[PDB]
């Protein structure tokens, strides 16, 4: 539904070249879950890094 | 005659079209439109006739 509100405001955009407005619009749709939402994705960081490291231990050339 | 050409109705849609003429393309958040019109003519600091 957020994208729908973007597009109605975009149908009115009266050639306002001001990139301020443009950026402001896009960011205006994206909400921000706080507290734990942030840590959520931080966990995804850690597991991605360890993933590749597991491969390094397991893989022949990597230890080499 | 004026009333006929103006398809807009309530206070809010008037504030919307106001805001959309002044800032065409910026999404009409309610408080932004109200604050715009209010501050245009009724802001003490902005508006002094003397």
């Amino acid at each position: 539904a957020a994208a729908q509100v973007l597009s109605s405001v975009e149908s009115e955009i009266g050639r306002t070249t001001d990139p301020v407005r443009m950026y402001m619009r896009e960011m205006g749709t994206v909400e921000l879950l706080t507290r734990e939402g942030e840590i959520d994705i931080a966990k995804r960081i850690e597991d991605g890094i360890n993933q590749v490291q597991c491969s390094v231990a397991e893989y022949p050339e990597a230890i080499t | 005659e004026t009333l006929r050409v103006d398809p807009t109705n309530d206070r809010l849609s008037a504030l919307v079209e106001i805001y959309r003429m002044m800032r065409p393309g910026e999404p009409p958040t309610r408080e932004a439109a109200e604050s715009l019109f209010e501050n245009l003519f009724f802001s003490e600091d902005r508006y002094d006739l003397s």
